[PDB]
């Protein structure tokens, strides 16, 4: 999960911290469709 | 695993990588690239020192990862520091030169532009339009509330599945004209849309 | 710091922003059910439960055909049945007992003293509720793909994604407690599900508010803005071309054309 600031743009920013997301919200786990931070990894 | 490294680069091709505790969202530890020193928060978990960064001097920093802290560290509030693009660069440099008398500032800037940014959607965008309309901006109640707010919030959702999707207590946000919106159900787009991680507390299911 | 919550006491509010008020205060066992506009009275404040009722002023919201005709109404909980006064909250505003499982809590006029009935689930901005003391309309922008706020258009006729503009009167909205996103200068113009498609999807646009499943929408977690139903279609820039200046309504395949941000 790297951003690299030289070439970035709100773009990149958002799938940035798309990645952050994907990797720390549970799959299996929401409630009400927000995920809950997964227990491990 | 419990721990979760990403890497930000400066606009010198300075790369630190930065260590996310996934039980509390907070940020633990990091470390500059090619550098034998690696920087602890005073109140990083012992399995963070005896898991991440073993190739390294580990040195304790001299203040915790609580927002409290931070800011008496550095000597200001959130309500004063400016995010953007341009003070992201230049945090990351500081703490690749392991500045310590910007430090705690530096650290304001990544874990509100990195950490809150996720947990908030709020956020994600306030950050996105520095980004795209080239200006910075330092946050008003309304980023603050959220950030201050986020493990009651997370409790609340949690909480709420008792009981219709009601709160268990009021939870007062503000919206960008600093006005306040005290909100006590799930059924609010400042929640519902807004919130994309939260804090585990309690085992309950939809 | 509980995670048991066991009994609460909120208000509940519906179109064109009136609250659900048990009529005049009255507290016999079958006093009816209107919308009022919101205040502060003991009639309006509505406790919920852990065994699923509903209460105001000691005694809890019940529907029944058989005993009150189409009507909803305060009753007694001793005394009356056991299932008619069950309720469930879902999280795109429908408010439903569950023993009568084709039907909704509805107001079938906006306007004050409305009597409310349980009618036949549409998914329709009427049978849309918020569940909340907050009773207000929920005013800021929409912003979509590519950081563009959604505006109302060509003398609120047409509505489009421009670039950001701060303070513009006509980029602001108003989500209301009933599910519509009303403009912020005029709240009698409303956003809708035209009739009127592009590639066999219904192309979105403003048109006067009259409470029809054209004009019910949702802030999903999924970050859409989305219709109520087991059924969900989405919000859609088309094909996130913002030149075209059309917003279709389509299947969710929740990508970032379908990715909305309430900046309030
Ligand atoms: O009739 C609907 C309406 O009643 C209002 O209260 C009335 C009350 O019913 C009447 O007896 C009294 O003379 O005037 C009151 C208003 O000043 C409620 O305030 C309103 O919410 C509705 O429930
Ligand atoms: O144009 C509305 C429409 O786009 C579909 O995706 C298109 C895409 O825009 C186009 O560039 C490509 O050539 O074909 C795709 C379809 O196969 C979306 O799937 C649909 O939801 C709409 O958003
Ligand atoms: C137009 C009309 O009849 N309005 C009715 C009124 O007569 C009635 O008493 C009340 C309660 O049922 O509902 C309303």
């Amino acid at each position: 999960a790297n951003l690299r600031l030289s070439e970035a743009n709100s773009g990149t920013y958002k799938t940035f911290i798309g990645r952050v997301r994907e990797e720390l919200g549970s799959e299996t786990y929401r409630l009400y469709g927000i995920p809950v931070l997964k227990h491990s990894l | 695993n419990r721990f979760y490294l990403l890497t930000l680069t400066s606009n010198q091709d300075e790369s630190i990588t930065l260590a996310i505790d996934v039980e509390d969202m907070v940020a633990v530890a990091y470390q500059p690239a090619g550098s034998h020193e690696s920087y602890f928060f005073l109140n990083a978990p012992q399995i963070a020192f005896h898991t991440l960064f073993t190739d390294t001097h580990q040195n304790v920093l001299n203040f915790d990862n609580t927002f409290k802290s931070l800011e008496n560290a550095a000597g200001t509030t959130r309500q004063t520091i400016v995010l953007g693009v341009d003070p992201l660069d230049f945090a990351i440099s500081n703490l690749f030169n392991a500045d310590p008398k910007l430090l705690p500032l530096s650290f304001l800037v990544i874990i509100q532009m990195v950490l809150e940014a996720s947990k908030f959607r709020f956020i994600e965008q306030s950050v996105a339009y520095s980004f795209k309309n080239e200006k910075t901006f330092l946050p008003d109640l309304a980023i603050v509330s959220l950030e201050d707010n986020w493990s009651e919030i997370s409790l609340q959702i949690q909480a709420s599945t008792s009981l219709q999707g009601l709160f268990g207590s009021v939870v007062e946000l503000y919206n960008s004209n600093n006005e306040l919106i005290e909100v006590d159900s799930i059924y609010y787009p400042i929640i519902l849309a807004n919130v994309a991680l939260q804090l585990y507390h309690c085992q309950v299911s939809t | 710091n509980e995670c048991l919550v066991e009994t609460r006491t909120t208000r509940i509010s519906g179109r064109d922003a009136l609250c659900v008020d048990v009529a005049g205060a009255l507290t016999s066992d079958g006093s009816r059910l209107i919308l009022y506009p919101c205040g502060q009275q003991v009639n309006q404040k509505w406790t919920f439960h852990s065994d699923g009722t509903v209460r105001s002023l000691g005694k809890c919201l019940a529907t029944n055909n058989s005993k009150f005709g189409n009507l909803v109404v305060i009753y007694d909980c001793s005394k009356l049945a056991a299932e008619d006064i069950s309720w469930d909250v879902s999280v795109g505003g429908t408010i439903m007992n569950p023993n009568y499982e084709d039907l909704a809590l509805t107001s079938n006029k906006a306007t004050r003293s409305t009597n409310l009935t349980m009618e036949v689930n549409t998914y329709s901005a009427s049978q849309g509720w918020r569940v909340g003391n907050y009773v207000q309309p929920i005013i800021g922008s929409i912003v979509g793909l590519d950081d563009m706020c959604l505006e109302a258009t060509d003398g609120n006729t047409n509505m489009w994604l421009e670039e950001c503009v701060p303070n513009q009167r006509e980029q602001s909205w108003a989500l209301y407690s009933d599910g519509t996103i009303r403009v912020d200068d005029n709240r009698e113009l409303c956003v809708t599900a035209s009739s009127s498609t592009y590639d066999n999807w219904k192309v979105i646009t403003i048109l006067n508010c009259d409470g029809s499943n054209n004009q019910r929408w949702v802030f999903l977690a999924d970050g859409s803005i989305s219709t109520p139903g087991n059924q969900r279609l989405a919000m859609d820039v088309a094909r996130s071309d913002v030149d075209l200046k059309k917003i279709i309504l389509h299947r969710p395949h929740g990508d970032l054309n379908q990715q909305w941000v309430l900046f309030y």
